[PDB]
DNA sequence: TGGCCGTTTTCGTTGTTTTTTTCTGTCTCGTGCCTGGTGTCTTGGGTGTAATCCCCTTGGCGGTTAAAACGCGGGGGACAGCGCGTACGTGCGTTTAAGCGGTGCTAGAGCTGTCTACGACCAATTGAGCGGCCTCGGCACCGGGATTCTGAT
């Protein structure tokens, strides 16, 4: 039976998702998360649809960029695998 | 609800970020990071909402929060 | 009512690519863009006028603000267009 | 004559800036000299201070027979050397054919109506034919091989290349005596390269510099400047001294008309395009 | 440092003068900038299990900062 | 050639304050390039303000404004 | 030649919090820079707030919201407490 | 028992902290003035409040399908260990120019006075721009063949 070697399909996915623009997190859980977080700041809140979509576009753009920097940190350490310490270095240097 | 941001979703985000291989510990870490981000933005957004004496967070509330955090977003004005 | 730059963006688009259209989302991004650059330039011009104890924002403040905000060739071409436009307008 | 940009380097312009000017296409101190500051500044790696140093130190340093008798009479004996003559006409009126003929007639003795100089053919339309030059040379009893030897040839691929070849032409035209500079479909590349509408001012600027170089070479070398224009321009009118309107008569015989000349009357003369030559009309 | 500032400024506008405190302001800003950059660079070196900072460390730090 | 006035021992001292214990030989030239770029950018803006004000003297405030608009707010040099 | 600054007020506050402590001229300059900076941030955000909401007036409400946007956590809470107390005392 | 190898002590060294004495210039206070802030009165318009309407947010049902969850085998990458060689840290003698202090002058920042061009303001006009409606073509979805590319041989 056929099996691709470790890495081939990963690369295929990179090309695939860098080619496209669709949101990568599921709508409903993201919305649920947003409402949960919002509740600890202000009671009785409602949300415009486009407000939640705005938050998702912003969040996903942020995470993708962070993963770019994280990847650079992993490669810097002569690895190809990203690890929490890569994220933490990236966020420290960003001033986060 | 943070666990609703699933492993394959985070993987897709990482792929778009150009990542080829991913440690198992990334996912939880990512979630924490995401939460912090969301919290900050939303905290500001709601502040705007409250100033306008509204109970509905608008797209503009979010846009202003993002702008004032140096993360300008185009497309939702 | 609710203002945007949509019709002007579309006129420019028709100038540079006569047979090309634009999606609603893309137009929203163009409007966001124009408002953003407006705010940057106007704000810098405001500070320029304040620093120099002037109560008037003139084309000179706009030009200096453009020189501060825009990189290289974009700055030079923008300065050229603004100057040209003001010269055509004045007469 | 020319002042190759090498001499600018002894004034204390750094050599990298001279290389940037040559990359831009400036190869003489003459080239840097008759330009405003902004031309050098737009070049990559050149500041306003270096441009001021270049301009200051540069200021310190700085009738050809058509072979158709009827056309010669229309022109009062042939093209005046030292000036640009524009022939605007429909396609296939013989602009390219006249250019090929002149590329040889320029080499004719002055007593035969020539300039006793070599020719330069800068092609933008692919219509360059060494065999046509050979035919014209044997027609007028000129060495066809020497015509190709008295024609330095390069096809300009774009407007920038079209103008850049004049810089090579300017340096090359010093080594040998020339009498004719040919730019065929001179306006075609400004329409094919600059095909957008917002870029029209850009093609006008590039064309303006190209025309200034043509006039400069004409006054420097006493050569004839011939450009061919496809009308699918009035800017050339002030630059061109004599405007000739060309239209086809059936067979290989062409009708020539003067449609503007401050000195020559609007008038017509008949000529033909023969395998050997651009040659008098024989109805 | 003063000579550096004047040379660079002169390549923008000739015959400029400087308030003393202007040059001092520039020096404070520059040194604070370099010290912070060396902090991040050091973190990048340590990340790569080195104790020696190298140009690639500087380049990574500045790439992530958004300077490059 | 005044960028060479930013000496190897000076760069070492800056790195020490930055917590650096060991330094590759290629760092120093690298640092100079980085510093020069930074300086250029600040001074350019500063001079722009000076030119807008029709002055021939760069002031502390010109520098402060340049730095502020480059997101590197500096305290201590107002007034 | 008259140049205004926040020096005397900073000094009065200093004497409030540390009665036997002084301050150098350089340090005072940093404090003046600080006050002007925060002034600009708060006033600017308030201006934006009033604009967003089609109000021509910057009121204590805009100031307060700006303070909440600009200041971190407990610092924001404490600042809001001080401003509110000051405005209510002023009103009386 | 005698001889080795490892550790802890110490003494010599030495940078750095500590603690005291002289000085010095910069900070803390005074005082004169002047101009910016406070009391008082005015108009007017912006904001507060109340009613209305409608749209757009929230909530629910159902299916259905694609995505998420889970198991598992394995391979390749993280990571630890090791050797080496070379580049960098440390120290020392030499040299170089930074720093400090004085002096001198002139360019140019800064302030003041005057006046005219220029922008706020205001009323009448109107045409550009926006909301709404309609339609058709760019794009999207579907499906099927072609091409690419990957991995085992």
């Amino acid at each position: 039976p056929h099996r691709y070697r470790p890495g081939t399909v990963a690369l295929r996915e990179i090309r695939r998702y860098q080619k496209s623009t669709e949101l990568l997190i599921r709508k409903l859980p993201f919305q649920r998360l947003v409402r949960e977080i919002a509740q600890d700041f202000k009671t009785d809140l409602r949300f415009q649809s486009s407000a939640v979509m705005a938050l998702q576009e912003a969040c996903e753009a942020y995470l993708v960029g962070l993963f770019e920097d994280t990847n650079l940190c992993a490669i810097h350490a002569k690895r190809v695998t990203i690890m929490p310490k890569d994220i933490q270095l990236a966020r420290r240097i960003r001033g986060e | 609800n943070i666990q609703g941001i699933t492993k394959p979703a985070i993987r897709r985000l990482a792929r778009r970020g150009g990542v080829k291989r991913i440690s198992g510990l990334i996912y939880e870490e990512t979630r924490g990071v995401l939460k912090v981000f969301l919290e900050n933005v939303i905290r500001d957004a709601v502040t705007y909402t409250e100033h306008a004496k509204r109970k509905t967070v608008t797209a503009m509330d979010v846009v202003y929060a993002l702008k004032r955090q140096g993360r300008t977003l185009y497309g939702f004005g | 009512r609710k203002e945007s730059y949509s019709i002007y963006v579309y006129k420019v688009l028709k100038q540079v690519h006569p047979d090309t259209g634009i999606s609603s989302k893309a137009m929203g991004i163009m409007n966001s863009f124009v408002n953003d650059i407006f705010e940057r330039i106007a704000g810098e011009a405001s500070r320029l006028a304040h620093y120099n104890k002037r109560s008037t924002i003139t084309s000179r403040e706009i030009q200096t603000a453009v020189r501060l905000l825009l990189p290289g060739e974009l700055a030079k071409h923008a300065v050229s267009e603004g100057t040209k436009a003001v010269t055509k307008y004045t007469s | 004559g020319p002042q190759p940009i090498s001499r600018l380097e002894q004034c204390g312009i750094n050599a990298n800036d001279v290389k940037k000017l040559e990359e831009a296409g400036f190869h003489t101190v003459e080239a840097v000299a008759y330009a405003p500051k902004k031309e050098l500044i737009n070049i990559k790696g050149i500041s306003e201070a270096k441009a001021d140093k270049i301009l200051a130190e540069a200021a310190k340093l700085v009738q050809i027979t058509t072979g158709s008798k009827e056309l010669d009479k229309l022109l009062q004996g042939g093209i005046e050397t030292g000036s640009i003559t524009e022939m605007f006409g429909e396609f296939r009126t013989g602009k390219t054919q006249i250019c090929h003929t002149l590329a040889v007639t320029c080499q004719l003795p002055i007593d035969r109506g020539g300039g006793e100089g070599k020719a330069m053919y800068i092609d933008t339309e692919g219509t360059f034919r060494p065999e046509r030059l050979l035919a014209v040379a044997e027609r007028y009893g000129l060495s066809g091989s020497d015509v190709l030897d008295n024609v330095a040839y390069a096809r300009a691929f774009n407007t920038d290349h079209q103008t850049q070849l004049l810089y090579q032409a300017s340096a090359m035209m010093v080594e040998s005596r020339y009498a004719l500079l040919i730019v065929d479909s001179a306006t075609a590349l400004y329409r094919t390269d600059y095909s957008g509408r917002g870029e029209l001012s850009a093609r006008q600027m590039h064309l303006a510099r190209f025309l200034r170089m043509l006039l400069r070479l004409a006054d420097e070398f006493g050569v004839a400047v011939v450009i061919t224009n496809q009308v699918v321009g009035n800017i050339i009118a002030h630059a061109s001294t004599t405007r000739l309107y060309l239209r086809k008569g059936r067979g290989e015989t062409r009708i020539c008309k003067i449609y503007d000349s401050p000195c020559l009357p609007e008038a017509e003369a008949m000529f033909a395009i023969n395998a050997d030559g651009v040659g008098d009309a024989k109805d | 440092f003063q000579r550096l500032v004047r040379e660079i400024a002169q390549d923008f506008k000739t015959d400029l003068r400087f308030q003393s405190s202007a040059v001092m302001a520039l020096q404070e800003a520059c040194e604070a900038y370099l010290v912070g950059l060396f902090e991040d660079t050091n973190l990048c070196a340590i990340h790569a299990k080195r104790v020696t900072i190298m140009p690639k460390d500087i380049q990574l730090a500045r790439r992530i900062r958004g300077e490059r």
